């Protein structure tokens, strides 16, 4: 649904603490600005991807305290209140793997 | 009086649906809503 | 009522488009992205790229051609890199635009030329229609959708035990207003007296978990008497 | 994910088309049976059996995910590809790119600036080529990930928020539901068919 939201500062990557390298980089033009803009667009795209996949719902819903679903069991997919992060048993090993 | 406030976002109101093994909620009225979708 | 709601919804779309300036964000972003890519490509001519002159007509005049050739090589390398970067960005943007155009063609086909049962594909709600509108380098869809508004709690049961046999609704839901039991369609509260025309018998009352005792009206019995 | 699951369990598909309307799950699954041409008679005649099959299927998913390590192959591949691209980009700093030194602080010390400028030019050309390659690869990967995320949003909309009649779109068989599960940089759907 999304990829790692990395970003690269072009001046730091090309050039270390030195300023002569930066001075020679300024004469190439706006390559570094274009690269940074592309990476920022990718990051915003990843945020939009997550918000478009998972935020289909508009109002947070809660499962009733008693799971009387006529025999159908969802304890594997419903959140587990015991563990600190309210991730379901399936989600626990999905994150572990 | 007015200042920038930083907070953890709220996903929305916590709406616990009044679930039961006997209760259904059939709407008695509707709304013909027009949604605008923009596509390049 | 539905005609008035449709007209008022279209008028509200008119007003919202008139007032809010960030409505056409996708088209504006595409146009601005292309414009800034072009502007960057043009501005790349003013960069030296390591040559002692960023203008090609001065490096050929102030320097002799045998020595000016290496500076021309630096300039052409830089400008060719700029063109390759611009063309790669243009190809990626064109792939994205082609995906969006394929989605727009699919939405036109399935919503302007038909009614799509895909959920949230054409508008939030039970989709009804769609009216395309042209736009600069894009299209705008006025997805007409059906959204239920006023819900009401009811007591429901999967079946109806009458005459020692389960009765299931042919189409609809068994509901009760406290005392009397009615069968109602699934998207609009229209109570109907329970009858064999809209219920189908499907066995006996023991198997069903949730069956409730009731009576099912028989249409033909009154004509039997009279 | 929990809000989507609770809406699916309690309301059904009604929570994606307006106000969430409560309905017993033995009746929502009967809705979904009617949505595949199977009369709702079938479930109310076999409610316990279908409930047991559903529970056992979810338990088997639990066991198969726990045991087999190559289950989350797509997410693992995406993460590994991104990490490997980052590692390659970082390792590109150790390449000379034709300059007599791969470290920029030594070429400025051992060589005088007027002569060290050409070596700095070689280094910047190489590192800029590396950055452009990395950014192009990242843009292609992001286009692929955006296509996958659009597909995930479509699957959520048409199978978590409704019952899709598209064949083999959500699971092999007559689709019934789908339960989203969060995952690192992705989502997992338990397509009940
Ligand atoms: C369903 O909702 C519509 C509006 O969404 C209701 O129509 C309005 O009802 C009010 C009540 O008196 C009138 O003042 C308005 O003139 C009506 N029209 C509009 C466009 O607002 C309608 O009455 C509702 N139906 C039920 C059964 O409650
Ligand atoms: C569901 O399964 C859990 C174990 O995962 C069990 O503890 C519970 O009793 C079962 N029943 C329900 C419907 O909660
Ligand atoms: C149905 O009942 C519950 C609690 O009994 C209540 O919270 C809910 O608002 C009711 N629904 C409607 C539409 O009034
Ligand atoms: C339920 O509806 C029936 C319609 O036939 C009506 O006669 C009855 O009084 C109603 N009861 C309640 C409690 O609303
Ligand atoms: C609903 O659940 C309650 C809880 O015990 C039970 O007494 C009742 O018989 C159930 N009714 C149906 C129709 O499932
Ligand atoms: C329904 O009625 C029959 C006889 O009319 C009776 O044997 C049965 O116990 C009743 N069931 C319920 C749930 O009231």
């Amino acid at each position: 649904v999304s990829m790692t939201k990395t970003s690269v500062d072009c001046t730091m990557y090309i050039c270390g603490d030195s300023t002569e390298c930066s001075n020679l980089l300024l004469q190439y033009g706006s390559f570094c600005t274009q690269l940074n803009r592309a990476l920022t667009g990718i990051a915003v795209e990843q945020d939009k991807n997550t918000q478009e996949v998972f935020a289909q719902v508009k109002q947070i819903y809660k499962t009733p305290p008693i799971k009387d679903f006529g025999g159908f069991n969802f304890s594997q997919i419903l959140p587990d209140p015991s563990k600190p992060s309210k991730r379901s048993p399936i989600e626990d090993l999905l994150f572990n793997k | 009086s007015q200042s920038i406030i930083a907070y953890t976002m709220s996903l929305g109101a916590e709406n616990s649906v009044a679930y039961s093994n006997n209760s259904i909620a059939i709407p008695t009225n509707f709304t013909i809503s027009v949604t605008t979708e923009i596509l390049p | 009522l539905i005609a008035n709601q449709f007209n008022s919804a279209i008028g509200k779309i008119q007003d919202s488009l008139s007032s809010t300036p960030s409505a056409l964000g996708k088209l504006q972003d595409v146009v601005n992205q292309n414009a800034q890519a072009l502007n960057t490509l043009v501005k790349q001519l003013s960069s030296n790229f390591g040559a002692i002159s960023s203008v090609l007509n001065d490096i050929l005049s102030r320097l002799d051609p045998p020595e000016a050739e290496v500076q021309i090589d630096r300039l052409i390398t830089g400008r060719l890199q700029s063109l390759q970067t611009y063309v790669t960005q243009q190809l990626i943007r064109a792939a994205e635009i082609r995906a969006s155009a394929n989605l727009a063609a699919t939405k036109m086909s399935e919503c302007v030329l038909g009614q799509s049962k895909r959920v949230d594909f054409c508008g939030k709600g039970y989709h009804l229609m769609s009216f395309p509108q042209s736009a600069p380098h894009g299209v705008v869809f006025l997805h007409v959708t059906y959204v239920p508004a006023q819900e009401k709690n009811f007591t429901t049961a999967p079946a109806i035990c009458h005459d020692g046999k389960a009765h299931f609704p042919r189409e609809g839901v068994f509901v009760s207003n406290g005392t009397h039991w009615f069968v109602t369609q699934r998207n609009f509260y229209e109570p109907q007296i329970i009858t064999t025309d809209n219920t189908f018998v499907s066995g006996n009352c023991d198997v069903v978990i949730g069956i409730v005792n009731n009576t099912v009206y028989d249409p033909l019995q009154p004509e039997l008497d009279s | 994910t929990s809000a989507l699951l609770a809406g699916t369990i309690t309301s059904g598909w009604t929570f994606g088309a307006g106000p969430a309307l409560q309905i017993p799950f033995p009746m929502q699954m009967a809705y979904r049976f009617n949505g595949i041409g199977v009369t709702q008679n079938v479930l109310y005649e076999n409610q316990k059996l279908i409930a047991n099959q559903f529970n056992s299927a979810i338990g088997k998913i639990q066991d198969s995910l726990s045991s087999t390590p190559s289950a989350l192959g797509k997410l693992q591949d995406v993460v590994n590809q991104n990490a490997q691209a980052l590692n390659t980009l970082v390792k590109q700093l150790s390449s000379n790119f034709g300059a007599i030194s791969s470290v920029l602080n030594d070429i400025l010390s051992r060589l005088d600036p007027p002569e060290a400028e050409v070596q700095i030019d070689r280094l910047i050309t190489g590192r800029l080529q590396s950055l452009q390659t990395y950014v192009t690869q990242q843009l292609i990967r992001a286009a692929e990930i955006r296509a996958s995320a659009n597909l995930a949003a479509t699957k959520m909309s048409e199978c978590v928020l409704g019952q899709s009649k598209r064949v083999d779109f959500c699971g092999k068989g007559y689709h019934l539901m789908s339960f989203p599960q969060s995952a690192p940089h992705g989502v997992v759907f338990l397509h009940v068919t």
